[PDB]
């Protein structure tokens, strides 16, 4: 286990949504992802976005310090985001294998 | 294990067409599907990952969609460089199985084959084997069937067919059909016929010779 | 930049074992798996299995159990696949690929041919038209190349000076030996008044044969 005060690096490998992101009773969205890599433990990049060019964060990531905990292939983790009203994208990962899911939050 | 079915093994398309390639998983795989294209002599290249994400550098003409069991790769405004073999692959569980492939080829106007028949050469007839060759050249579309007859009787065993790849300039296909028999059998018969069924004629093109005639 | 470089023996006899290599560079080898994929000539891709060099864990397609054994060497960032008990049906291209839910990085492929045939120069047969000739303004001649091993041959017409109007067909196996043919079509004023000759080079047997196409005559 890592020592006190050490952050993990960002996960470098690919993620996939294991199932459709699901809206909670009060309008947040829960996500489960599976991770192809063996560089874990590592930090899961996760945000909402409205512009896929700037990737400027909108809404909020609720999960504090989302991580892949396992060093073994195909492990899973869950996180929760708070989308803006209207349309946005759930964006998991950074780099050439980032995944997106279009989301709509009603009033 | 999961089976990924690409039911269309061959598709003919025109430049500018919307091409739809379908991949059906034998059980629910979520969005864990990739699409590749491959050209002869090269490794496959990734186009789409996790069902719907376009890989960097891939033209925006390519879009993946679908989830669960049904996945689609769409090529809008198809270009000639998009002619290739296309494969899906799933990553839900091992083994990471591929679809059977869809080969995209280009459409042109129908063209009847030019058919020519060749008796065994004198040099081959020293060997105890005898090959009768029909060339069926410069035709479109690729679908064609050859039936061989010896003295009126169909012969299926000993027929070998070979096709060229679609021509890079004229978009046609060509085929060789070779009937091989023993020399002894060849010299016991007179009439040899290759018949080509193709959509460009209501009845097959027939090329035939009588062995002992000139 | 991530790269996978493949190497391995290209020709084997039935019963042999071959060890194929996949040398990785330009990324952290222990962060991803390496899979192997096979492609029979003219056929689809098939996933053999994967190794994760960080742990050595392997997962096989049951169709390749025993036939294929995957290993890896962390010290050199190399992955290996040993193919055992080879048969003619194992002739194929074999690729390695990095595993990442959609393989971007692939080796260049190794072509493995498995055959018990010995090196055999082709028989080359000129194919003149049916006796008495054909009607029409063009004429088609042929050349049949039968019973050679290994591939390839190089077939030309008139030493390459006749290149238009030619169709040279892919070789097929016929009892362990390859056969192909070629046609050439010319306007009828060109042949037989001018000569047309099929030339067939077979590098493996160091042979080069010329067959002039001669009109057939009656018995
Ligand atoms: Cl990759
Ligand atoms: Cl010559």
């Amino acid at each position: 286990m890592r020592l006190k005060g050490v952050s993990y690096s960002l996960c470098t490998a690919a993620f996939t949504f294991t199932k459709i992101p699901a809206e909670t009773l009060h309008g947040t969205v829960t996500v489960e992802v599976q991770y192809a890599g063996t560089d874990g433990p590592c930090k899961v990049p996760a945000q909402m976005a409205v512009d896929m060019q700037t990737l400027t964060p909108v809404g909020r990531l609720i999960t504090a310090n989302p991580v892949i905990t396992e060093s073994t292939e195909n492990s899973k983790m869950m996180l929760e985001l708070d989308p803006p009203f209207g349309d946005s994208y759930i964006v998991i990962g950074v780099g050439e294998k980032k995944i997106t899911h279009h989301w709509h939050r009603s009033g | 294990d999961i089976v990924m079915t690409q039911s269309q093994k061959f598709m003919s398309t025109s430049v500018g067409d919307r091409v739809s390639i379908t991949c059906k998983a034998s059980q629910n795989v979520g969005t864990a599907v990739a699409w590749y294209q491959q050209k002869p002599g090269q490794s496959p290249k990734l186009l789409i990952y996790s069902a719907s994400n376009r890989y960097t550098g891939v033209p925006d003409r390519f879009t993946g969609s679908g989830s669960g069991t049904d996945f689609t790769l769409t090529i809008s405004n198809m270009q000639s460089e998009d002619l290739a073999d296309y494969f899906c692959q799933q990553f839900s569980s091992y083994p990471y199985t591929f679809g059977g492939g869809t080969k995209l080829e280009i459409k042109r106007a129908d063209a009847a084959p030019t058919v020519s028949i060749f008796p065994p050469s004198s040099e081959q007839l020293t060997s105890g084997g005898a090959s009768v060759v029909c060339f069926l050249n410069n035709f479109y579309p690729k679908d064609i069937n050859v039936k061989w007859k010896i003295d009126g009787s169909e012969r299926q065993n000993g027929v070998l067919n070979s096709w060229t790849d679609q021509d890079s300039k004229d978009s046609t296909y060509s085929m060789s059909s070779t009937l091989t028999l023993t020399k002894d059998e060849y010299e016991r018969h007179n009439s040899y016929t290759c018949e080509a069924t193709h959509k460009t004629s209501t009845s097959p093109i027939v090329k035939s010779f009588n062995r002992n005639e000139c | 930049q991530a790269q996978l470089q493949q190497s391995g023996t290209g020709l084997a006899r039935p019963g042999a074992s071959v060890k194929l290599s996949c040398k990785a560079s330009g990324y952290t080898f222990t962060s991803y798996g390496i899979s192997w994929v096979t492609q029979r000539a003219g056929q689809g891709l098939e996933w053999i299995g994967v190794i994760y060099p960080r742990s050595g864990n392997t997962y096989y397609n049951e169709k390749f159990r025993g036939k294929a054994t995957l290993t890896a060497d962390k010290s050199s960032s190399s992955a290996y696949m040993e193919l055992r008990g080879l048969t003619a049906e194992d002739s194929a291209v074999y690729f390695c690929a990095r595993e990442n839910y959609g393989s971007v990085y692939w080796g260049q492929g190794t072509t493995l041919t498995v055959s018990s045939a010995k090196t055999t120069a082709p028989s080359v047969y000129p194919l003149a038209p049916v006796c008495g000739g054909t009607t029409g303004s063009s004429v088609t001649l042929g050349c049949l190349v039968k019973g050679y091993f290994p591939e390839p041959v190089t077939l030309t017409w008139n030493s390459g000076s006749l290149s238009s109007g030619v169709h040279t067909f892919p070789a097929l196996l016929q009892s362990g030996l390859y056969t192909l043919s070629s046609s050439v079509t010319v306007t009828s004023n060109t042949w037989p008044s001018q000569t047309i000759t099929c030339n067939v080079a077979h590098p493996a047997s160091s042979t080069k044969v010329d067959k002039k196409i001669e009109p057939r005559v009656p018995i």
